[PDB]
RNA sequence: AAUUGAAGAGUUUGAUCAUGGCUCAGAUUGAACGCUGGCGGCAGGCCUAACACAUGCAAGUCGAACGGUAACAGGAAGAAGCUUGCUUCUUUGCUGACGAGUGGCGGACGGGUGAGUAAUGUCUGGGAAACUGCCUGAUGGAGGGGGAUAACUACUGGAAACGGUAGCUAAUACCGCAUAACGUCGCAAGACCAAAGAGGGGGACCUUCGGGCCUCUUGCCAUCGGAUGUGCCCAGAUGGGAUUAGCUAGUAGGUGGGGUAACGGCUCACCUAGGCGACGAUCCCUAGCUGGUCUGAGAGGAUGACCAGCCACACUGGAACUGAGACACGGUCCAGACUCCUACGGGAGGCAGCAGUGGGGAAUAUUGCACAAUGGGCGCAAGCCUGAUGCAGCCAUGCCGCGUGUAUGAAGAAGGCCUUCGGGUUGUAAAGUACUUUCAGCGGGGAGGAAGGGAGUAAAGUUAAUACCUUUGCUCAUUGACGUUACCCGCAGAAGAAGCACCGGCUAACUCCGUGCCAGCAGCCGCGGUAAUACGGAGGGUGCAAGCGUUAAUCGGAAUUACUGGGCGUAAAGCGCACGCAGGCGGUUUGUUAAGUCAGAUGUGAAAUCCCCGGGCUCAACCUGGGAACUGCAUCUGAUACUGGCAA
């Protein structure tokens, strides 16, 4: 409403869409992992982890999941896979 | 704020000279003092303890010409201070400037001594203090302003000032018209015919 | 960031500041961390008029506090050692 | 220990869901008489070991559950 | 030195003592009304409809991130106004600057309110599992690429709000790629993550004359700290009611998955069958909590404006997005209620920010001035913004100060009032006489609130450097909204400046006339039917004074909810009687324990307030230094007589 930082409104949408896509693509690669664990495939399970690890670590750096959120995911996944891998 | 009313009337009701026409003549008469403060003054005021208690403080008040509000605060300040509340009360009352101007003789009656104060015709430790209630402290030095010195009033003022018993706690010139509040008057100075503990009682309940 | 500044506990037309260390975001006379001096600008030439526990001010500026503009003057106006 | 609490058991009958009674006396803030103000606490005890009637020593840990912020330390006495 | 402070009266009776309510003297108020109303200082000012709101203003700023020129300012190869140095337009963004746009940081602060909330709250004291913008310590980073896009241009739809196509372009927007440890996962081996430039001045040397290069500044990335802010957990305390006694299925716990910055039924799946409750759950009613405020000798009682802390809310219900921080006070989205605009197709808005308006009410202010100060946002800065704030205006609403005159003035006038007519009274009061001029009026002069910033210059820190930059001096020209400021001097003339309640007793103050159980009074008793100190008027008096009365309201006196500090034979009060669960209490001895109790130490108990001693405004109110106090809570160590526990 009439006050300069209308700008801010339209700004936070540009932001919102940006983060929306990277935020999904990320949880996809995360999904691909839990998929293999439910399957049984230890290799695809590691294969999945090794391609998602960078993009999590990476997203965090960029700052839509800042720090430990990544950690937990790695930690969790790692346990799971070699729980029976 | 000032009483302003026919002032002998007071002394008459209060039964004693409050020195409010102070000026020339003494031991009143040439007035009527006593046996008819009104239209039934003639009558015997056989009166309650409350009344004798009431009239005492009234007397003290009509004397320094202080209105209820201020007097109360005097009492309260008196009581706050350690020492006999009633003495402390009497102390504060005397500490009044206007009073310590009439008392140094520069003014006929306290009323007059006051008009002087309010008319910026006085100076404590050099500086002009025109408020009647300016409390004065030991070693203080109240003078008359050079402007309007030895002018009318202030002569006869410093005159019969010597007719009076005359202080002790204050030394005072008469040529310069300066003078020094040397100490806080003691109980034994002033008084006799005033009864603190009554007007402590009036304000105790 | 924390800051050293003047709170104005004066009194219409005769200001008298407290000097305080506080979260710069708070109100000029609000919540503070500790008091570290005072500054009467009507001091009068008589006696006092700008007492100022330096060795604390010190401490906080060590811990990262910024100083006002006025306060900065006062410190460089207290002189410092004499 | 940074402080410890004693208290009797009161309820053992639940997979580690141990609850302990604590008893203080306190001066009534108004009529000065001393009364019993009791406190119950939900304490953890891995591999269930205390029993109804046991005196027990207890300490304040972080949240083990919405309810539990205390584990036990030692036991004392039994068969009340 | 520093809480060292406590009073009673009226009224049941013919009278009495007791019992017991009613009433009164006192403090206090964000008050209202009635009469009256002079000046100033500080303060207070919608208590009601968390009713509804016209209009202005309450959040921006940065060109030293970016492409930039549309406005106005200059300058420019060059075209000119020409009156040959003064200068006009075409243009040219060339730089001073700057609308619009991208980007950055702030719009989570400051300011409003008390609705909801008896606990995601608050107060006290603690705890472990977390994040933390700007500021700050340390250590290294800062390579090399890529595709976009707003603006703008063209075309185009709308009354407006605001859009549709197609191009076109920069960066501190955005994404890969490199690099990757004292970081993250991992027992390890290993694997994996980042970034941005922008200015200022400058010797060679020289370059595509834009700059490289040197140099300092500032921003950018990473990790570990600090500092602060915030999240979370425990215990105790923090209203009322049983004419509410039972409550509970994510309910209580476990195991695992998931989730959060973080512990966690936070969530899920599965298992256990628990969890709360008369030490008052559940239900209902009311309510923001604190510091403190009023009162009281205390203990208490009452209370939560103004100041400060916390919480919570932002038209109503619900949501999330952005972000370090929000589920956002002047942001977004949905639903609702309601209002405005319109060309009828569609749009827009939320004062519990400041002022103001309608409405409600016994009642609560100006649509003001200024960023000068202090404080906040942004900027290297200059500065810009700031209804925070500093001031001003309104109201006796309160506190405090002051004035409205001072002396003199008698047989004491006049008039009024009472009178046994002798006289008394109003009353030194008036008049008259001298004198003073505070305040308001008028005229002169004139502090402080002002630090800083601007240029110069000087030295020092750097560097290639004497440039820049930063720091510290020196001078010079400066910067106040308030403001006709405070305060000071002169001027005139007592000149402009007194009212309200009361006078039967309580309770200070008495007579006359009128009236006649009428008119009327009244806090309580109770006054009024012919001599009314009680009605109404008058004279006189008492009390307070720019106030005075009335009403409303808290506590006090009320030992009248009695903990301190009370009662139940006959005055209010022993259940018609018994038995007994819970609960309370419990003879006597030794040992043990150390919970109650006691002792010490440590920490904490925000600042303001209160109080003691001072200090500053001519005093005071007011302002301020420093103490004292906060009677509390917790931790540790001790003491063992008493109480509690265990034993015999
Ligand atoms: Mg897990
Ligand atoms: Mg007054
Ligand atoms: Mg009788
Ligand atoms: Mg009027
Ligand atoms: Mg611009
Ligand atoms: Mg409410
Ligand atoms: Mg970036
Ligand atoms: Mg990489
Ligand atoms: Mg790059
Ligand atoms: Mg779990
Ligand atoms: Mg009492
Ligand atoms: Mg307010
Ligand atoms: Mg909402
Ligand atoms: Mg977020
Ligand atoms: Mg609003
Ligand atoms: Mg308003
Ligand atoms: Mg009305
Ligand atoms: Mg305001
Ligand atoms: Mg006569
Ligand atoms: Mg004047
Ligand atoms: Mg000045
Ligand atoms: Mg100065
Ligand atoms: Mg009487
Ligand atoms: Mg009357
Ligand atoms: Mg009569
Ligand atoms: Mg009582
Ligand atoms: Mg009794
Ligand atoms: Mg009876
Ligand atoms: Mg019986
Ligand atoms: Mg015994
Ligand atoms: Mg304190
Ligand atoms: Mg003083
Ligand atoms: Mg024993």
């Amino acid at each position: 409403n009439i006050k300069s930082a209308k700008k801010r409104a339209i700004q936070s949408e540009k932001a919102r869409k940006h983060n929306a896509s990277r935020r999904s693509m990320m949880r996809t690669f995360i999904k691909k992992v839990y998929a293999a664990i439910e399957a049984g495939d230890k290799a695809a399970a590691q294969k999945a982890f090794n391609e998602m690890q960078p993009i999590v670590d990476r997203q965090a750096a960029k700052g839509l999941i800042h720090k430990n959120k990544a950690a937990r995911h790695k930690a969790n996944l790692t346990a799971q896979i070699n729980k029976l891998a | 704020a000032r009483y302003l009313g026919p002032k002998l009337k007071l002394s008459r009701r209060e039964g004693t000279d409050l020195f409010l026409k102070s000026g020339v003549r003494a031991i009143d008469t040439k007035c009527k003092i006593e046996q008819a403060p009104g239209q039934h003054g003639a009558r015997k005021p056989r009166l309650s303890d409350y009344g004798v208690q009431l009239r005492e403080k009234q007397k003290v008040r009509r004397i320094y010409g202080v209105l209820e509000r201020q007097f109360r605060n005097y009492y309260k300040e008196a009581a706050r201070l350690k020492g006999n509340t009633g003495e402390n009360l009497l102390a504060l009352l005397e500490g009044r400037l206007d009073n310590v101007v009439y008392r140094m003789g520069f003014g006929a009656t306290r009323a007059e001594a006051r008009q002087l104060v309010s008319h910026k015709a006085i100076m404590v430790n050099g500086r002009v203090v025109n408020i009647a209630s300016y409390q004065v402290s030991p070693n203080d030095v109240v003078s008359i302003r050079e402007k309007a010195k030895k002018q009318s009033r202030v002569k006869a003022a410093l005159e019969l000032a010597e007719q009076r018993e005359k202080p002790t706690w204050l030394e005072v010139d008469a040529g310069k018209m300066e003078g020094t509040f040397k100490r806080k008057p003691e109980r034994s100075d002033l008084s006799a015919d005033i009864n603190e503990h009554l007007i402590v009682e009036l304000y105790s309940k | 960031m924390v800051t050293i500044r003047l709170a104005r506990h004066g009194a219409k037309k005769r200001p008298f500041y407290q000097v305080v260390v506080a979260d710069s975001r708070n109100a000029r006379n609000g919540r503070f961390i500790e008091r570290v001096g005072f500054f009467n600008p009507i001091a009068s030439e008589k006696e006092e008029g700008t007492r100022l526990d330096l060795d604390r001010i010190a401490h906080w500026v060590g811990q990262g506090a910024t100083i006002s503009d006025r306060v900065a003057a006062l410190i460089k106006e207290v002189n410092k050692a004499a | 220990k940074i402080r410890t609490l004693q208290g009797r058991v009161v309820s053992d009958k639940m997979e580690k869901s141990i609850v302990v009674a604590i008893e203080r006396f306190v001066k009534h803030p108004i009529y000065g008489k001393f009364i019993k103000r009791t406190t119950k606490l939900h304490v953890h005890d891995e591999n269930n070991e205390c029993g109804i009637g046991d005196v027990v020593e207890i300490r304040e840990c972080r949240p083990l559950s919405k309810t539990k912020s205390w584990t036990l330390v030692r036991v004392v006495e039994k068969a009340v």
